[PDB]
């Protein structure tokens, strides 16, 4: 459903009025609510415990089609430009794409061969670095976060005596805003996520209806103004 | 928030304590009308309509400038009678036509007038020619003009 | 300050201009805002669903000073040149006691 | 989202949908509430028991991307400038960075080799110092906090007959304030954390909507709620 | 957050007014409430069962950073000046620092070697003094409280045939008051804990927000005046 | 806190925040309530079942520092002045100190050696005196209370063929009253525990806030509550 | 005794001085206080909001 | 505490029993004016 249909169905279900004599719900307001609704839907349908079915990304075909048009595969770029300091001795710092939302699969191609990357926790790092060998298994590599500046930088801790030739990242792309009209026309300099023009939704038509329903619920709870509703529907903000 | 209070406007009231003022009255208001005039705006605050100048066109058509300060007027049936001081002490007759006042000068001289003693008049209609205007100052003799 | 009102110009409705200033003061406070309406950005005056609503000003001495007292004088009025008829029906005052 | 976007969406969520039907909020107050919100979200999403999912820092990809832009790796500096008194005989005092929020991994490079540091409790210290050897294991080092003056000083208790050449600390950086406008323009002298100018959020866009919603709930509780609302919503402040 | 920010954010969240025409909340009152709030936060985050997470001093990094800027290490001074009477025959009385809040680690360096001190209960003393040897284990020393005069005195019951050369005490320093303004200006001789001037908070910025929220809750419950709220929030006074 | 600080913070907690919106309280009444509060806190924090944590005297460091400034070690004096009648044949009557609140450790030094005293119950006495030997174990001594006249007299039942040379008592001293002003100035003749002048709290500053809060609750119950409030709050008087 | 009141001095508000004595009495009692206001210390008269 | 009672000042009354006095009246007053003179102080006690 293109953005015009989004706004029209928002009108059908929320009873706001299109006339400017009685200011109803502005297109900026509906754009903001739809952006928040799609972000919430992504965060709830990704984590299995955020929805009512207990199913996350790859637990059913419907979730797969929901997240299909956000899955992106890109390469990591070496951070040798900045001579920063790492936490490990054998850590090659790599910069990730800017339009990153969630990482789901990482791989590194070394001279020995491709090795899937394991996101290791701060406790597992201390646990496995208190042992004799202090290296990963033959078919895996470690990854921890490091000093980042308006980006995301990762320390790729691969076993010594090896060199990193590539770093692929399969990730969920950051969803773009849902904007129904050029906001610069009536509204001076208002933006959603740095965008002022029409931004048609970049997601599958499967969850367009869920986004619309969530936006309508958020609009009703916002106009109600009750604190209880605000907290109850902020519970689903993650 | 927690609570609300509706306020109605039935007039304007003063002289009462702020702690014991009443919501149906206003404490002060400039250029408002709470009565239905030119529309059905009764009990609803509305603007006060503005004025419109009327020219004092003589029967010949030339403009008529009034000498100076006014002391009093008199509307007999449709003829307004102005008693004005100034350089001289003049008298006028204004008749309201469709868009202009047919202004005539009934006298211009030294009728002893003073701004401290304004005019108070009575006017009668006895026939089409005897339309009198009696007027009195607190200083000078009482006078008449047809 | 919730309040209904309508402004007209020779039979033609004007839903953009109702008032132009709001003085609110008491024994120890005095604040004022211009009651402007910006569609996208927050503004002192904003309308939705044919009911205007305005924020009571904050005292000029301290801009963080809300109007808080047992009673307060509230003054609506146009003080910019214009020639419109402004029917001003009612005015509700939301407060926290 | 930009700080202007933060304010406008905050007035679209709070203040009903920009109806001016709730207590008017200033820019300083909005900045304060957004700062409080970001601290609250950080503290709740680090501790697994503070959130609704039961997941902490590195228990899911979402938390990793949430805390990504706060992870900082820095070196500790020897505190030999002040001849203070230590609690242990073999303790080399080190000063931690000033912009420290939470420590998650610490390591020390000695002449023998790198040794992951274990934060030992006040009871575990007494338990392990009542034994014959009274030294750590071959591949670990101990750390306890000591006299600090407007900073954080740590006692590095490494095994005897060894020297410390480096002390690296991977820590969560203190978040910067969220300020929507130059506070010195309208307000005389007011600050959030010692800052008076505009301050963009130094976090990933993932938790920006969560921060906005938490700020909305805080505003609603403070400006439209009673004592019960404040007490109930202060539970999620830790 | 310096004390000015403390008061300003107290104003933002509690809606008290800064003007002296309408007396709102005095700076002395906010100082008192903040002092009580920080004391309560210390007592609740120290004891694991006082908070909602079940975590005390050294059960998480956040608690460690919370209590970092209070941990102090100091030496005990012999009480040979006063020839008082002890409860044990081999008890050397020692005076502790005046700015003592809570003890967490104690050690004594004798001619035999360093020995961690065990705080023994009044029942354990009778239990272990009803046995043949009546001495501690080879690697520990006992400690019990004795007659104290505006201080804290401890009987150091170390095994006989040994001499005490040092007595180190790692303890949580007594927090200083939080005062926003020189109280002597408007208020004649009011004090918080013997202090009348500005006393910037000596704790980490981590728990500044918790202190502020607790102070706001206490202020609301005090102005409410309800007995039920007073008892409910006095439950958290320990 | 000083007594003036006690009164001022009491009027900041009770009396709303110094709004004069609750029953006015005099200085004598405040002193009485503070004294009652300190006795209540002592009795509740000694008995583990009286508090909310389930911890008594020496079950945590906080309780130790709470009771630190009340622990007193004193010698018992032989009661040979009065030829009273004892219940046991080998009982040497001893008089305890007058400023005694609670006994926690008692010992006797005999010619054979020091022997920790066991407070035996009225039933355990009958049980152990119905046996062949009818004497304590080699390393303990018995104690039972007997006829006392405005004091405390104790029957020291030590094993026969032995003599008593010393009787040490480590006890909790009776707390002194908390008086804010010289009561003889305004009031004719009123005392708290036989004291009319200003009396600073003879306790550690740890429990001063707890005493203040308990006094506030007692004042609220007495001066703003009904019979139910008094009955409910009298439960915590023991 | 809760009560609203305001004192002025040539248009200028005075929020410090309202009354100076309070006699309350009955068939068998008679008391009086001076109604002073001390900002920090407790006093018979205190204003807030 | 438990209860409250608002009192208004509409004038001054005497000759009535204390047990049956009315809250809207004052029992005695010196140099007061309950009428709006020089200001809008009607029904509000003000100085003379």
């Amino acid at each position: 459903m293109n953005v015009n249909e989004f706004s029209n169905e928002f009108d059908v279900l929320y009873n706001n009025i299109m006339s400017n004599a009685a200011p109803g719900l502005n297109e900026y307001e509906k754009s903001v609510l739809l952006t928040k609704a799609q972000e919430e839907i992504v965060k709830n349908y990704f984590e299995p415990a955020g929805n009512k079915y207990g199913k996350g990304l790859d637990d059913s075909p419907k979730r797969q089609i929901d997240f299909s048009e956000l899955i992106k595969v890109g390469e990591g770029v070496l951070n040798t430009s900045a001579p920063t300091i790492t936490f490990d001795k054998r850590a090659k710092v790599y910069d990730l794409p800017a339009d990153l939302f969630l990482v789901i699969n990482e791989a590194v191609d070394t001279n020995a061969g491709t090795k899937q990357i394991v996101p290791i926790s701060y406790s597992d790092y201390t646990r496995l670095m208190s042992r004799p060998y202090k290296e990963p298994v033959k078919y895996q590599a470690w990854r921890i976060i490091t000093t980042s500046i308006n980006n995301i930088s990762v320390e790729l801790i691969v076993n010594s005596n090896e060199t990193i030739t590539d770093y692929k990242v399969r990730y969920i792309r950051r969803p773009a805003p849902i904007i129904t009209t050029n906001l610069s026309s009536e509204y001076g300099d208002v933006t959603i996520n740095g965008v002022s023009t029409v931004s048609e939704c970049e997601l599958n038509p499967i969850i367009h209806s869920e986004i619309l329903q969530r936006a309508v619920e958020l609009a009703k709870a916002a106009y109600q103004g009750d604190l209880q509703a605000s907290v109850e529907l902020g519970q689903r903000s993650e | 928030a927690l609570k609300k209070e509706q306020h109605f406007f039935k007039g304007m009231q003063r002289d009462l304590s702020v702690s014991k003022f009443n919501p149906e009255y206003a404490f002060d208001a400039q250029n408002i009308r709470i009565t239905a005039r030119e529309h059905d705006t009764l009990l609803s605050v509305s603007n006060e309509k503005g004025n419109k100048e009327i020219p004092l066109q003589s029967p010949s058509g030339d403009p008529v400038v009034i000498d100076g300060v006014l002391l009093g007027q008199n509307v007999l049936n449709n003829y307004v009678t102005l008693f004005t001081k100034g350089t001289n002490d003049n008298i006028y007759r204004l008749e309201n036509k469709g868009t202009y006042f047919e202004t005539l000068i009934l006298f211009s001289g030294n009728l002893n007038f003073s701004t401290d003693y304004p005019i108070e008049s009575i006017s009668v209609y006895e026939n089409n020619n005897i339309q009198k205007v009696y007027w009195v100052d607190g200083l000078n003799q009482a006078r008449v003009i047809n | 300050v919730e309040f209904r009102a309508d402004s007209w110009d020779s039979d033609n409705l004007i839903s953009n201009k109702t008032f132009d200033t709001l003085d609110v003061w008491n024994e120890y406070q005095h604040g004022t805002t211009p009651l402007t309406n910006l569609l996208g950005h927050p503004s002192p005056l904003k309308k939705k669903f044919r009911i205007w609503r305005a924020n009571i000003p904050r005292a000029i001495a301290n801009n963080r000073d809300r109007i808080r007292n047992t009673w307060a004088y509230i003054k609506l009025g146009m003080n910019t040149p214009n020639t419109y008829r402004t029917e001003f029906h009612d005015a509700i005052i939301h407060y926290f006691a």
